[PDB]
């Protein structure tokens, strides 16, 4: 049944629905029926991904459907081309095959890089099965979790995780942590009474996911499965459909360049083609095989490998990510939404201060002891590390002496638990200390008398006296002490101390910490003698008059790496927001501690408190920051919050829901941000699915934060996303370096061609060594830009801006088709004609020849100098002029990888060798073009040929021509970085 | 997009004066190359090591030359003709009065440039050595007979040399049908299909203006009609070269002939 109605019934009224008993559980028969009726009591996971449909997807995208558009129009050339019958036509289907391969071998190297992602994700997950302790028949034994039906009569203790969705029936001092769902980082009280109607703010209700500390409750199952508060939390946010990511869409907006070029140049050659003369089918199919020539076949996979190595470079570090794209969110990411409790803060109880010799002392809070410890060298702290120590039942599950303190678990309450590891961690083997001074009595607490005190025998016998020590909170404790420790001395509790205690008592509540009063007293040995029968019962020993140590106290405190972590995101542009469902206390406290509320800053209610001016007429410009809880935050608007969030630069959401999360987000990035949220739990996974790169913790996280995420911290060191900054927006950089690169190649590519239809010159380059270049020899170096170092202090930049500032922008590709594009195929051209000119063409002739030299039934065809050539020897000429042009394109590719090294530094201050990859690349470019050439056969298995080593160095003179332009645009941008020159030749 | 209107001007003179300044350079590259390069001699001829030799009348189908007439239907093989007619149209007498009677048979070294307008001098050949089967005196050139005359012609390379044992002769002969036909009966014009050796070397449209180059005729008698035959037609010189399977014309020609009746 329904979730408002389950914590509003009697027991009368629940035991009726279910058939249950309230004292005895369900019958074995009929529980066993029910869970026939609504399956194991687990999460279905996210189903149907079937293998070959994973595969599918790898093969759309911007750049895929762009080069299936191309082999799609590359067949229908071919069919065109059969039609009117042509031979050679092998270029359209070696074509259009070559780029049906690219696309196909990019979507198995995605394919097998996720499958490796998942698996090294799932090698990281819990696989044990929860259990429950189950009543029925009136039998309590032990079942799985997942063996749980609604209706059910169920216990929790300490320790134990709530196995289902429970009502409570009776509870015995049952806290309980929900930080899973909500964000509240102290312990929630669990009673069976209604607290509320909203069965989340409710005490009765116990929730499917979380974590029983202390206390015992029996109670109902009402809600199973996908049907619990945390089955609900994750079918909503599978029901969140992401957004594109924002390489995704740069990569798009490229390609609405590269079509929007090839359209509007092919369109313009084809109105041409047709006046030259030339049937409209031909003129169509140059227009054809130009907006083919305007596709890059192989830049779809330097850009993939490009992402896999940065993916790679992460996961050395224990940052897996699932998809390649999101290598890049992290870069120009502009606002972080962060989680508090798990994620930002430990979820973890440490001491924290410490009242004791008249001063509050602070503790360390870091897992990898790396703050800074307090003083520890007082007669007062050795007694109060005594009592805190002795007066303590909790104890460290065994075999752990591997594990550090922090990440042992402990048996024992929450605040126990804390003062174990405390003890453990500067007294040092604390439950051993603890054994050698016997425990003769013992009160845990209770509301009778409102402590916990227990009397002991010293640790030397020829002291055979007792020690009673005792603690609880701290008015509790005081009302019962006469004597206060202080400097070595006991002095009496004048009205001094009673105030220093209650200033310190408060200025330590205020922080939203939990505090206790610890206290001792050593019972004479001649009332207490060895052997003294003491009495709970009755009281026989003291339990006033007893002598104050301190106060102790303890907070959910920051991950070690992260504040630091925070600074560095900040410094470096981005902004961060904390979304927490804790209460607004504690939210500011972390906020303050990790570096979201600047040391320094105020809400508007904190102005009030020292303007002594109603918070009404405090200003709202002059807050800076701003906590606004849950509850405020639903009066508000779309409009509301816009107005809050460009007011208020940290700002903080505490009693935030997982649906508030989502709406925080939506905010943000509906005002142009690219936002990343980061999580642990299931109230993140909406938000985390929202986000434009959802970023959930490997250990602490739950499987919908884990699921909903990206991206995953394996270690759970939040400092990943600091370097996640730095990678993300290095590789969009050595992006635009890449494809810069790839580009300049289309346009001595297609002048050729131009040519050969425009004016009828032999034709100078063949599509089979087009292949060869694209997909062969320039590959290798394009990736090389991946490994260049930041020209900048890249880490002290803003996010780059979403609207200005894109991955492929108008002049960067102008820039590349018409002025370095154009500098390249008049290097063809050159050494081309002069070998026609050389071996017996002069340009002249070379016009209009095309119809006589390419014609098969011409097997005599006489030069500028009249010897007649027949067509094979001829062919061996135009494969020549191919092979020409060719080492015509890879002498200036050399001087086009060393000039997009760098975007505006000279590459004499970076220098010529810093990337080691990149000369590997060119000696790897170098050595494949002599391979294609002067290896036997070549002439016939592709079109290569032995060249006259003369024409090798033909193009040089243009290289280098190459390497001094963009060096005296790049010497002139940065010296002289005016307006003129700044934007027209940049990219 | 055309968002600055005035400022294209600037970006347009720059693109505009950008690639004045590059076409420039491109035309000082051939501007130079073109000096570089002699009038006279290939820098290279690297394609060329052995020479192209083609045949007419040149009658292609799919996959190669397959000459298909009938004596009787004189449609068949009038088009053979004109083709053959309007071929020798430049080796008449009349229109070869711009060379010279040539005697020394062995070779012509033209060491001096000896003709009007620095030109040198070029051998005659009229169609009178190929002497069954010129224009006159049948103008069918046996293909009416039923035993047809096909000239064979060497490509031409400046300064090439095929030879100095024997002159380089033209041996056609029937491919892959001797089971039951004899072989293949041929006498060429001039007699044992030779070239005369004095045409060589070749010195080029600017040296010899009105170079032609020399002919031998194959008139086949032998051929079976009504069947499908292959011939082959090989030159034979020591700097010769006929079989390579990249190119099928160096040296040789090969075409199916039916000749219908
Ligand atoms: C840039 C470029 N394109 C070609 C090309 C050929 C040869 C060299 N080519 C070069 C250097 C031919 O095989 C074809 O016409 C081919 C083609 C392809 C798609 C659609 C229509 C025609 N296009
Ligand atoms: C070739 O022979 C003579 C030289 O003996 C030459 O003058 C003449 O032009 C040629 N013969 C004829 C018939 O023209
Ligand atoms: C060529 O013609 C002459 C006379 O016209 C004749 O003697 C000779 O047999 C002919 N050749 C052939 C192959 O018939
Ligand atoms: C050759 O042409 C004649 C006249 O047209 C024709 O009757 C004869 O049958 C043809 N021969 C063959 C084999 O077709
Ligand atoms: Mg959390
Ligand atoms: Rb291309
Ligand atoms: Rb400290
Ligand atoms: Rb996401």
């Amino acid at each position: 049944g329904m979730e408002i109605n389950d914590h509003q019934l009697s027991v009368a009224e629940l035991e009726q629905k279910y058939q249950t008993s309230a004292t005895k559980g369900l019958s074995a028969s009929l529980a066993a029926e029910l869970l026939l009726r609504d399956g194991p009591n687990a999460l279905r996971p996210p189903r149907g991904t079937p293998e070959y449909v994973k595969f599918a997807r790898q093969l759309a995208g911007g750049l895929q459907c762009l080069m299936w558009v191309a082999a799609a129009i590359c067949l229908i050339a071919f069919a065109i081309q059969a039609s009117e019958g042509d031979l050679t036509t092998d270029d359209n289907l070696y074509l259009a095959l070559a780029l049906i391969a690219v696309v196909v071998v990019t979507g198995c190297f995605g394919y097998y890089q996720e499958f490796k992602s998942t698996n090294i994700i799932a090698s990281f997950k819990n696989l044990v099965p929860q259990q429950a302790t189950v009543i029925r028949d009136g039998d309590k034994f032990q079942i799985n979790a997942d063996q749980l039906v609604v209706g059910d009569l169920v216990e929790m203790k300490g320790g134990d995780r709530v196995p289902a969705d429970i009502r409570i029936l009776q509870a015995q001092g049952c806290k309980v942590d929900n930080s899973s769902l909500t964000g509240e980082s102290e312990p929630q009280t669990r009673s069976p009474e209604c607290t509320h109607e909203s069965p989340l703010e409710t005490r009765n209700i116990a929730f499917f996911s979380t974590m029983c500390l202390e206390g015992t409750a029996q109670g109902l199952v009402v809600n199973t499965g996908d049907r619990t508060i945390i089955g609900r939390i994750a079918s909503l946010a599978s029901g969140v459909e992401n957004e594109k990511t924002p390489i995704a869409i740069e990569i798009e907006h490229f390609v609405d360049i590269i079509a929007g070029l090839a359209i509007l140049f092919g369109a313009t050659f084809f109105i041409v083609a047709m006046c030259i003369g030339y049937t409209f089918l031909r003129a169509m199919v140059f227009f054809m095989a130009i907006v083919v020539a305007n596709v890059p076949e192989g830049l779809l996979a330097t850009v993939t490998v490009c992402l896999s190595l940065t993916a790679k470079r992460l996961a050395s570090k224990n940052c897996v990510v699932k998809n390649l794209e999101a290598v890049e969110t992290l870069g120009s990411t502009s606002v972080i939404c962060s989680d508090k409790t798990g994620t930002l803060t430990q979820n973890r109880m440490t001491v924290s201060h410490l009242w004791f010799d008249n001063h509050i002392h602070s503790a360390d809070t870091t897992e990898d002891q790396s703050g800074q410890t307090f003083d520890q060298s007082s007669e007062t702290w050795r007694a109060l590390c005594r009592v805190l120590t002795l007066c303590n039942r909790a104890a460290f599950k065994s075999g752990q002496d591997a594990v550090p303190v922090p990440k042992r678990i402990v048996i024992g309450d929450a605040s126990e638990t804390a003062l174990l590891k405390f003890s453990e961690l500067t007294l040092g083997n604390a439950m051993g200390y603890r054994e050698r001074f016997p425990k003769v009595c013992e009160i845990p607490f209770n509301s009778t008398n409102k402590f916990q005190l227990s009397i002991h025998t010293l640790e030397d016998p020829r002291d055979p006296r007792h020690v009673l020590v005792m603690k609880g909170a701290p008015e509790r404790v005081l009302e019962r002490c006469s004597s206060i420790l202080i400097k070595g001395q006991e002095l009496p509790l004048d009205e001094q101390w009673r105030e220093a205690f209650q200033t310190a008592y408060l200025s330590l509540g205020g922080l939203g910490e939990r505090v206790l009063g610890f206290c001792q007293l050593y019972l004479s040995e001649k009332d207490y003698p060895p052997g003294y029968a003491f009495d709970v019962e009755a009281m026989n020993f003291p339990t006033s008059g007893l002598c104050f140590a301190g106060l102790v106290s303890m907070i959910d405190p920051p991950r070690a790496t992260v504040p630091d972590a925070v600074l560095k995101c900040r410094t470096a542009g981005i902004r961060v927001i904390m979304v927490t469902g804790d209460h607004p206390i504690t939210a500011k406290a972390i906020a303050a501690s990790v570096g979201i509320i600047s040391e320094g800053s105020e809400t508007v209610e904190d102005i009030a408190a020292r303007l002594r001016v109603p918070v009404d007429q405090v200003n709202r410009k002059d807050a800076r920051a701003c906590v606004i809880n849950g509850m405020q935050l639903k009066d508000m608007d779309p409009s509301e919050l816009v107005e809050a969030l460009r007011t208020h630069p940290e700002m903080v959401f505490a009693r935030t829901s997982p649906q508030q999360k989502l709406v925080i987000v939506e905010s943000c990035q509906r005002l142009g941000a690219i936002v990343a949220v980061t999580g642990d739990g299931v109230n993140d996974s909406p938000a985390l699915k929202k986000a434009d790169i959802g970023v959930a913790m490997g250990i602490a996280g739950s499987d919908a934060a884990k699921n909903a995420a990206d991206m995953i911290l394996l270690d759970d060191n939040f400092a990943s996303i600091v370097t996640g900054v730095e990678q993300g927006r290095l590789i969009f950089d050595n992006l635009k370096k890449s494809i810069a690169y790839t580009l300049t190649s289309n346009i001595p590519e297609l002048t050729p061609y131009l040519i050969y239809i425009t004016v009828s010159v032999p034709l100078p380059l063949g599509c089979i060594t087009i292949l060869f270049i694209d997909l062969c020899t320039d590959i290798f170096p394009s990736v090389s830009l991946a490994y260049e170092k930041a020209e900048s202090d890249i880490m002290h930049l803003r996010p780059r801006n979403p609207k200005r500032d894109r991955l492929v922008n108008e002049p960067l590709a102008a820039y590349s088709y018409f002025q370095i594009g154009a500098i390249q195929s008049f290097a063809g051209f050159t050494d081309y004609f002069t070998a026609m000119a050389q071996e017996g063409w002069f340009p002249l002739l070379c016009v209009g020849l095309r119809p006589q030299w390419e014609n098969h039934h011409l097997q005599d065809l006489q030069d500028s100098y009249g010897q007649e050539w027949t067509f094979g020897q001829r062919l061996y000429q135009q494969y020549t002029c191919y092979t020409v042009f060719f080492i015509s394109i890879e002498m200036c590719q050399i001087a086009d990888v060393l000039i997009r090294k760098t975007r505006r530094l000279s590459a004499f201050q970076q220098g010529f060798f810093r990337n080691r990859i990149l000369v590997i690349a060119i000696v790897f470019q170098v050595c494949i073009g002599c391979f294609l050439c002067y290896c036997p056969g070549m002439p016939n298995i592709f079109n290569f040929m032995p060249i006259r080593f003369q024409w090798w160095l033909v193009p040089m003179p243009f290289s280098l021509l190459i390497f001094v332009y963009d060096e005296i645009r790049k010497l002139g941008v940065r010296c002289c970085p005016g307006s003129w020159w700044d934007q027209e030749l940049y990219y | 997009l055309g968002r600055t209107l005035s400022r294209w001007v600037w970006i347009s003179l720059y693109y505009v004066a950008f690639y004045v300044v590059m076409s420039g350079i491109f035309a000082l590259c051939i501007y130079v190359l073109m000096r570089t390069i002699d009038p006279y001699t290939p820098d290279y001829q690297d394609q060329l090591k052995s020479p192209g030799v083609t045949l007419r009348p040149d009658v292609y189908g799919e996959k190669g030359l397959d000459i298909s007439y009938n004596v009787s239907d004189s449609t068949t093989w009038a088009g053979l003709a004109h083709t053959l007619h309007r071929f020798l149209a430049g080796y008449s007498p009349a229109a070869q009065e711009g060379s010279i009677n040539c005697t020394s048979e062995k070779y012509f070294f033209q060491e001096s440039f000896l003709a009007p307008n620095h030109t040198k001098f070029s051998c005659k050949f009229t169609a009178d050595m190929l002497q069954n089967c010129s224009g006159r005196p049948d103008p069918t050139f046996g293909f009416a007979e039923g035993k047809p005359c096909f000239i064979i012609k060497m490509n031409r390379i400046v300064k090439f040399l095929p030879g100095n044992s024997t002159a380089p002769r033209v041996d056609c002969a029937f491919l892959d049908q001797p089971r039951d036909g004899p072989p293949l009966q041929v006498e060429y014009f001039p007699a044992n299909g030779t070239y005369s050796l004095h045409y060589f070397p070749y010195y080029g449209k600017k040296a010899q203006p009105h170079y032609s180059n020399p002919l031998v005729a194959a008139k086949l008698l032998n051929v079976p009609r009504n069947r499908d035959v292959v011939i082959v037609c090989k030159i034979l010189a020591e700097h010769v070269s006929f079989d390579n399977p990249h190119d099928p014309y160096e040296g040789k020609v090969e075409f199916k002939l039916k000749i219908q009746k």
